RNA sequence: AGUAGUAACAAGAG
RNA sequence: UAUACCUCUGCUUCUGCUAUU
RNA sequence: GAAUGCUAUAAUAG
């Protein structure tokens, strides 16, 4: 959706310095730590195998209540629907080759953005975050 | 490293290789490099870390 | 994710398929003939 | 040139180059001084001060929390109950199997410290025993002319090794071709 | 000693669960068994509580074949083998899960209850386990003063109060008997240090792994802590 | 033969 | 011995460690 | 005007 609503601007050759820096492959729904985003995915899929309740559990009441109710109505193995829920919860932050674009939804379409000796401009789709502008 | 060179003076780089390295490298230096790293670790550590390298100093 | 636990897996799974059966029973989802066979297979370990 | 001794463990020829003679020549040299090294880790340990015992730490707490399973992602390991390398997973199944025969449940506790502590201690046993499969014949009835079939059914049987033939296995490397 | 008194009073299968419970939090039964006797006194009390309780297919009470009692046990089981018949009855009959692990549950009440057991004042050790729960579980304390503490609603019958405070006073006696209630007057305390000793065929192979100029491994451990080889 | 190259395949097994 | 002009097989005829994760 | 640090079956590197 994010490409398909996009818009392009244009290309431009010409030298681009590029840093590598350790940045954030795919946008989450809402970023955690490994653990509190386990638990999180416990309490949606597993609840009798859940173990001690963490505070982290109240903190997002209302995502597991969400996630529960929209992915309700399935007939996909549950171990297939965890690790979606992981790819959007769980960070992948890795170093990468960047030049004056930081953000998620511009990182995944880093390949695009420039080169060493070129540039292209893209404008990514949807919403953007307030604190990202 | 570069910018840090003496000013009117070379700053060289031997662009290096090391040939026969696992073949020289001795377990017994490795058991010494353990003892020395873990100068203020408990006993049991110190043992526990000691055996790697012992094992290899004896191995067939 | 991994199972934690220094105890038998078969007194893990025992407890489980117990608990399930009891509460099982309780809610309506299984009958009385089945909970009878329930206790007495799990009687057997 | 270092010293050569023979080992009153195994039997084994043993060489120790450290604190050697110095080389003569351009030649690999293994003759490493030791102090030599123990200079060069201080001076190591002065411009990065207090970073031994940093990792130390970390490394120790680490292995606290290690549970066995954590050897269980390694490619092939060498199999010291059947002489020949196995799956890395399957390779501590059947020594964890082996173990127990000899009275070392250490694994069953969790953590890597305890089936550790058995490894060290498994070269204590005077004989050291481990499962072995054979096969049996046995008839099984069937829809057939003389109204029966053979099957071969495998059996565990317990295999013994002596003390010194079960640590040559332990201090054991199988080898290949890269 | 305390290690012989469990023998004669409690059986093996309280002796065991205790153990193993012990165990999990990595406390050694025999090194502090004064804890030891803490959990299984806790065992052996919540056991009969829910020894002879029944219900039957109408859903009433009452004392016994069958199976299915009143209670369900939660102290004695295993961490993880615990927790999950705590969440799964949660979820069943629809109330939150208590933060903090219970004792039992009554399915009758449908309501979780905190056993605890003290050396003091009962009515005080009531408040004291207040503050983390509040209104989580129905606490029912008991003391050895003869002393009871329960809920509000108590479904804790009076013939059944009496077995606790029989049991209460009478292995109470049987310490003071062989003079082994002194042993839990004191307070034991000592932490559990992980030690990794070396046995003897791994010590020689470390003697052997030596550089030259090193009679065995103890020779090399000091040298490396002690001399300065500057230069 | 050939592939190939410090040692192999050019079928192996019941 | 024989079944066998049959049947089975095609990384298993020893494929390590570590980093990019 | 910063972060958030981890763990694959490919490939490359040592």
């Amino acid at each position: 959706m994010r490409l398909d609503n996009a818009t392009w601007g244009r290309i431009t050759f010409g030298p681009v310095e590029r840093v590598r820096k350790r940045v954030l492959l795919n946008p989450l729904t809402k970023e955690m730590p490994p653990d509190e985003a386990s638990n999180v995915i416990m309490e949606i899929l597993f609840p009798k195998e859940a173990g001690i309740p963490r505070e982290s559990t109240w903190i997002h009441r209302e995502l597991i209540k969400e996630k529960r109710e929209k992915l309700k109505g399935t007939m996909i193995t549950p171990i297939v629907l965890a690790y979606m829920l992981e790819r959007e919860l769980v960070a992948r932050r890795r170093f990468l080759p960047v030049a004056g674009a930081t953000s998620a939804e511009f990182i995944e379409m880093l390949h695009c953005l420039q080169g060493e000796n070129w540039r292209q401009i893209y404008h990514p789709g949807g919403n953007k975050l307030t604190e990202s502008r | 490293m570069l910018s840090n060179c003496p000013p009117g003076g070379i700053s060289m780089t031997v662009t290096g290789d090391n040939t026969k390295w696992n073949e020289c490298l001795n377990p017994r230096i490795f058991l010494a490099m353990t003892e020395r790293i873990t100068r203020d670790s408990p006993i049991w550590f110190r043992d526990f870390c000691s055996i790697a390298p012992v094992l290899f100093s004896n191995k067939i | 994710r991994k199972p934690v636990g220094q105890h038998s897996m078969l007194e893990a799974m025992a407890h489980r398929l117990r608990m399930d059966a009891r509460l099982d029973y309780e809610s309506g989802r299984m009958s009385k003939d089945d909970f009878e066979k329930a206790m007495a297979h799990l009687g057997e370990i | 040139k270092g010293k050569q001794y023979i080992s009153d463990v195994t039997g084994c020829t043993m060489v120790d180059p450290t604190n050697g003679p110095l080389p003569e020549d351009n030649e690999p040299s293994a003759y490493a001084q030791l102090d030599c090294v123990l200079e060069a880790l201080d001076r190591m340990d002065e411009e990065h001060p207090g970073l031994f015992q940093a990792a130390s730490q970390n490394a120790m707490e680490t292995l606290m929390v290690t549970t066995v399973d954590k050897l269980t992602q390694g490619r092939q390991t060498f199999d010291w109950t059947v002489c020949r390398n196995q799956p890395a997973a399957t390779a501590l199944n059947t020594t964890i199997t082996s173990f127990r025969l000899n009275d070392l449940n250490g694994a069953d506790k969790g953590g890597l410290i305890p089936f550790c502590q058995d490894i060290i201690d498994s070269l204590d046993r005077p004989e050291m025993t481990f499962f072995s499969v054979k096969n049996i014949k046995k008839k099984l009835p069937a829809k057939n002319r003389k109204g029966f079939l053979i099957k071969r059914i495998p059996m565990k049987v317990k295999d013994k090794i002596t003390k010194v033939e079960y640590i040559k296995r332990a201090l054991s490397l199988n080898t290949m071709t890269k | 000693s305390m290690d012989t008194f469990i023998t004669r009073n409690f059986q093996t299968t309280i002796i065991q669960k205790a153990k193993n419970t012990m165990a999990e939090f990595s406390e050694d039964p025999e090194l502090q068994p004064a804890m030891l006797f803490n959990i299984c006194v806790h065992l052996e009390v919540c056991y009969v509580i829910s020894d002879m309780n029944f219900l039957d297919e109408e859903g009433k009470a009452y004392t016994a074949q069958n199976l299915r009692p009143q209670y369900e046990v939660i102290e004695g089981m295993p961490r993880t083998i615990a927790w999950m018949v705590q969440r799964s009855l949660a979820q069943e009959h629809g109330i939150e899960t208590p933060k903090y692990l219970a004792d039992l549950f009554d399915y009758k009440t449908k309501r979780f209850i905190e056993v605890g057991i003290t050396k003091g004042l009962a009515d005080d050790y009531f408040w004291k386990k207040k503050e983390k729960l509040g209104n989580s579980m129905e606490l029912m304390i008991f003391s050895y003063n003869q002393d009871y503490s329960l809920s509000n609603e108590s479904s804790l019958d009076e013939e059944g109060k009496g077995r606790v405070l029989s049991r209460l006073t009478e292995l109470q006696a049987e310490l003071s008997l062989k003079n082994l209630w002194q042993v839990l007057i004191g307070e034991e305390d000592v932490e559990k240090g992980i030690d990794f000793k070396l046995g003897q065929t791994i010590s020689r192979l470390r003697d052997i792994s030596v550089p030259a100029g090193f009679s065995n491994f103890e020779g090399m451990r000091s040298y490396i802590d002690n001399i300065d080889p500057k230069g």
